[PDB]
RNA sequence: AAGCGAAACGCAGCAGACCAGGC
């Protein structure tokens, strides 16, 4: 069986913290460019589109 | 000068000025006081990663 | 056996006195 709304509950902060925990011990900018995208994703706006 | 075979393929003129420019580099060089430092070369000292 | 995005750059010595000491 499929879950019920997928990407409607997959939270972005959630990506952040295993981005974290997975880059546990490296250096810290690659941290850094991991861990940009989940920060931008969890601050996205969706544009409402044609009307 | 010195070229392979002793065959330095240029007229004594053409060599000559060469000679010449990089003579007047030296006097230009030692005038500021930095032919010293250029003496001493091997320079190779990198340290710069990612931040 | 496996397989992906099928240029230019290692110094250098006084020497000669006199004293104390070592087996
Ligand atoms: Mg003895």
């Amino acid at each position: 069986g499929d879950n019920t709304k997928w990407n409607e509950n997959q939270n972005p902060r959630m990506f952040l913290a295993m981005i974290t925990y997975i880059t546990r011990n490296q250096p810290e900018w690659f941290r850094n460019v991991l861990s940009i995208a989940p920060i931008m994703f969890s601050n996205k706006m969706a544009r409402l589109g044609k009307g | 000068e010195m070229a392979t075979k002793a065959d330095y393929t240029l007229d004594e003129e053409s060599r000559a000025r060469i000679k010449t420019r990089l003579f007047t580099i030296r006097q230009e060089m030692a005038s500021r006081g930095l032919w010293d430092s250029f003496r001493q070369s091997e320079r190779g000292e990198e340290t710069i990663e990612e931040r």
